[PDB]
RNA sequence: AAAGCUCCUUCGACGAGUCGAGUAGUUUGGGAAUGCUGCUCAAAAUGGGAGGUAAAUUUCUUCUAAAGCUAAAUACCGGCC
RNA sequence: GUUGACCUCGGAUCAGGUAGGAGGACCCGCUGAACUUAAGCAUAUCAAUAAGCGGAGGAAAAGAAACCAACAGGGAUUGCCCUAGUAACGGCGAGUGAAGCGGCAACAGCUCAAAUUUGAAAGCUGGCUUCGGCCCGCGUUGUAAUUUGGAGAGGAUGCUU
């Protein structure tokens, strides 16, 4: 039982009083999780294509340059903040392996 | 033809009652296919690769040199996709691998992984990993050495 | 053109209405239709029911929350603590729904008694009649008074809660401190401010540093 | 297997390799006729997640169709109408150019059925892809109940209906209050929203 | 041989010029943009979409797209009775 | 070196097949008006209609959630009643206008891609055959078996089919 509901309406627990039961994991949930194979898949993929030319101009941008010019630059190349946010922690992850290698 | 006497001696061996793979005993043959090749090289279990040099679509095998740089098995890229083929009772094979061989060539074995190894990948090592040549034609070629030439 | 005291006409007949009028002169010969469809379905399924198990559930909305009424079909969970075989429900006339869930051991219970009084009163019939196996009934109980609809056979029993119910005095119950509108009062307040007095909270707890 | 690498390669379509390879098919495939019979699949992976199989009876097609908006075709530009209706240049037809494809191959094979089709390449005049058709006539195909489905009347030029993937997608067909007026059919719902239903008792 | 159930450390592959974003046109009751399409940009891995007001941040809920098949209840007197 | 493989591309009144047209009331798409209403008229309305084009069947289409919801949660699709002339859209004018829940009719669930059968391409088309099989071809750039997220794979375990 994660939280016990109040037993009346207009609440900030509001809600009928029902024993909520905690239940396994329904296979649908996992599809975001990670994976060995693909992992590997994935990781021997990127070294056989490298980078995309937006991907070159962000690491250029992050190393010796600008955080917000690559935040905004990223942003405009794929269209929404979080996607961006994400590839700049790629590439900063991208950048720290290649220079600690 | 083969399978099919193996298969009759089987009949004849659990016709007697004896069991199977009494009678027959553990084949050792070369590996194809791409996809079990692929799984193959990804459990270790590929002991040398061959991959066909002419791959219509590269994409198929483009990536198998890193996979198996990665993996850590000698690989060799090879000339005759139509070669594998005949070899393994297909038209093409465009890989091949060998995992395990009989004892009595072993030996042999050992010696063409590191004839392969030393004469091939150390060798390419190098070449590798630089990019394809932009050749010009013949004729461009002759007018670039006559610019040279000329210039000095 | 209004002329006098008229409701301000707003008629949806500016399209060519008459073009997909849908009078029902067919209706009772389409009910007759119907009889006669059931009646050969249920020929067809000679001792089964005409229909599929069903289970109790609750209509979402807070409207409706107050009654139940028959769902799509039993959930895995339901299945597995009745003991009936996910493969198996399904030919002996139970609805089997994969994708809703139990998150409530009260509907959960009711969902497994529903499954559990349907096995008592199943009768399961030999594959062939003269091997019968331990899973089918033994000739013997074969014969009764089956139901042939278990939309009434197995209904909703009570849609709603009992509306009216007689308790002695002395076991009243105390109100609520306050009282009940004041309860109500304080309780949406709270659910207004709990942001606000989150981040002043937050706020005066960090201006020390 | 390998088509797992192929599916994540197929993703880099910035990486260089990919980037000649588009770029040396799409000029042998701009030198080609503009619909021409495909020995494989040159997307093997694609194919094969489409539901292409390596046996008789499959077929892959490359087509190629011309790129951009559809103009009006008045003559003249003159619309003869109201201002509303006088747009001619920045018009957009309704189906895909994918949609296009798979109809052109259609009426070239028309003894097939279209089951899918895919991009293979992209031109500034051009758009490339490979149509997966199959055999409804084949024994292979007659004699499998995983693809006899489309040996039936009812899927006669699937393509030509909307019933392939892209059609499908043209057509809003998807739950949810998104495609309200699209989800069972946008003409059938118009039909059923603008019917007056008369009972006997009203 | 094949098949189901009861428990389990572990593993658990899941559709890309696709989603998404911008812009243009059309359409919708869908209103800082409901669907569709053209062009440009162009993804990710508890990720992704949606949660009817545009945005950043933090949570939660719900499903699992970009492959496919499938009676019935429904329309229709065009055809044959 | 030539032949011989395989890769593309062709010829043939080669062997065997298939498509066109009709019908189009209903059905699935595309394309697409104006009369009209607004007491004028351009957005709007008529209308996502008529006309035009392509494609099916006895039904078609849709369909087993990247759904609805916000609840004590529902649970593929379709249709009727209601929601509701409502939310909303609209020179916010004329006018237009759904959906969730709820009752009912009818109910049905499924299969592919993504895994090495690798101790044996186990798969399939065509021809011949006494019926046991044989041959060619397709296919390893993957045809069978297994698996589809509701899981499953791998192990245990004793019953059951
Ligand atoms: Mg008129
Ligand atoms: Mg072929
Ligand atoms: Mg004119
Ligand atoms: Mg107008
Ligand atoms: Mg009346
Ligand atoms: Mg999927
Ligand atoms: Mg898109
Ligand atoms: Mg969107
Ligand atoms: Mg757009
Ligand atoms: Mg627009
Ligand atoms: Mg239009
Ligand atoms: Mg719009
Ligand atoms: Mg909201
Ligand atoms: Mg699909
Ligand atoms: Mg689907
Ligand atoms: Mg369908
Ligand atoms: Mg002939
Ligand atoms: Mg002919
Ligand atoms: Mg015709
Ligand atoms: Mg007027
Ligand atoms: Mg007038
Ligand atoms: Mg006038
Ligand atoms: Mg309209
Ligand atoms: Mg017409
Ligand atoms: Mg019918
Ligand atoms: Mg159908
Ligand atoms: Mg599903
Ligand atoms: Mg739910
Ligand atoms: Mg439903
Ligand atoms: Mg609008
Ligand atoms: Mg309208
Ligand atoms: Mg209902
Ligand atoms: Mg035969």
């Amino acid at each position: 039982a994660p939280v016990e509901r109040t037993g009346l309406i207009r609440g900030l627990n509001k809600g009928h009083k029902t024993t909520r039961r905690v239940l396994k994991e329904r296979p649908s949930r996992r599809k975001g999780a990670q994976s060995k194979r693909t992992q590997f898949v994935r990781s021997l993929i990127r070294e056989v294509a490298g980078l995309a030319p937006y991907e070159r101009r962000v690491i250029e941008l992050l190393r010796n340059g600008k955080d917000k010019r690559a935040r905004k630059f990223s942003k405009k190349k794929l269209g929404t903040f979080g996607r961006a946010k994400r590839k700049c922690e790629e590439l900063q992850r991208i950048i720290a392996e290649s220079r600690r290698a | 033809q083969e399978k099919k006497e193996r298969l009759l001696r089987e009949a004849t061996a659990i016709k007697e009652g004896k069991k199977k793979e009494d009678v027959s005993k553990k084949p050792y043959t070369v590996k194809y296919g791409l996809n079990h090749v692929v799984g193959l090289i990804e459990n270790k279990k590929a002991s040398l690769v061959l991959i066909a040099n002419d791959v219509d679509p590269i994409e198929l095998v483009v990536f198998l040199p890193a996979l198996c740089r990665k993996m850590g098995i000698p690989y060799a890229i090879i000339k005759g996709k139509a070669r594998l083929g005949t070899l393994v009772h297909k038209k093409t094979a465009a890989v091949v691998a060998i995992t395990e061989v009989r004892s009595e060539d072993k030996n042999e074995l050992a010696k063409l992984i590191s004839a392969v190894k030393e004469g091939y990948l150390e060798k390419v090592e190098d070449t590798r990993k630089r990019w394809g040549g932009g050749i010009m034609g013949f004729k461009a070629q002759k007018r670039e050495e006559k610019r040279k030439k000329s210039l000095e | 053109a209004i002329k006098h005291n008229q409701q301000i006409p707003n008629n949806h007949f500016r399209k060519h209405w008459q073009r997909r009028v849908r009078c029902h002169f067919d209706q009772p010969g389409k009910k007759v239709t119907r009889r006669l469809a059931r009646r050969a379905k249920a020929a067809a399924l000679a001792p089964r029911p005409v229909d599929k198990l069903r289970p109790i559930v609750r209509c979402p909305t807070v409207k409706y929350n107050r009654r139940t009424r028959l769902g799509r079909g039993f959930t895995l969970e339901e299945l597995k603590a009745a003991g009936i075989p996910r493969l198996l429900a399904p030919t002996i006339g139970i609805a089997v729904d994969h994708r809703r869930k139990n998150l409530s051991e009260e509907s959960l219970a009711a969902n497994v008694q529903r499954l559990k009084d349907y096995k008592a009163r199943l009768i399961l019939f030999p594959r062939k009649s003269n091997k019968p196996k331990k899973a089918d009934t033994p000739k013997d109980q074969q014969t009764a008074e089956t139901t042939t609809s278990l939309r009434t056979s197995f209904g909703v029993e009570q849609p709603l809660a009992p509306g009216f119910t007689e308790i002695s005095k002395s076991e009243i119950p105390a109100g609520i401190e306050g009282g009940a509108y004041r309860a109500l009062r304080k309780a949406r307040s709270d659910a207004r401010l709990v942001g606000v007095r989150e981040k002043r909270a937050k706020e005066k707890a960090e201006a020390e540093a | 297997g390998a088509l797992k690498y192929l599916e994540e390669l197929s993703k880099k379509k910035q990486s260089d390799v990919v980037r000649f390879l588009l770029r040396v098919r799409c000029w042998e495939y701009r030198q080609l006729n503009v619909i021409h019979r495909a020995s494989r699949p040159s997307r093997p992976d694609k194919a094969r997640r489409l539901g292409y199989k390596a046996k008789q009876g499959y077929v892959i097609y490359r087509v190629r169709v011309r790129r951009g908006g559809r103009k009006r075709p008045v003559p003249k530009g003159a619309t003869y109408g109201k201002p509303t209706n006088q747009g001619v240049n920045q018009l957009k037809y309704q189906r895909s150019l994918r949609a296009t494809a798979e109809e052109r191959v259609g009426r070239r094979c028309s003894n097939l059925r279209v089951l899918n089709s895919y991009w293979v390449n992209q031109d500034s005049t051009y758009k490339y892809y490979e149509v997966i058709l199959v055999d409804p006539n084949h024994k292979a195909i007659r004699r499998d109940p995983r693809i006899n489905w489309i040996c039936n009347p009812v899927h006669k030029h699937r393509e030509c209906r909307g019933l392939t993937s892209t059609g499908k997608k043209s057509r809003g067909l998807n739950k949810g209050h998104r495609f309200n007026k699209t989800r069972a059919g946008r003409r059938k719902t118009w039909k059923r929203h603008n019917t007056l239903s008369l009972w006997r008792y009203r």
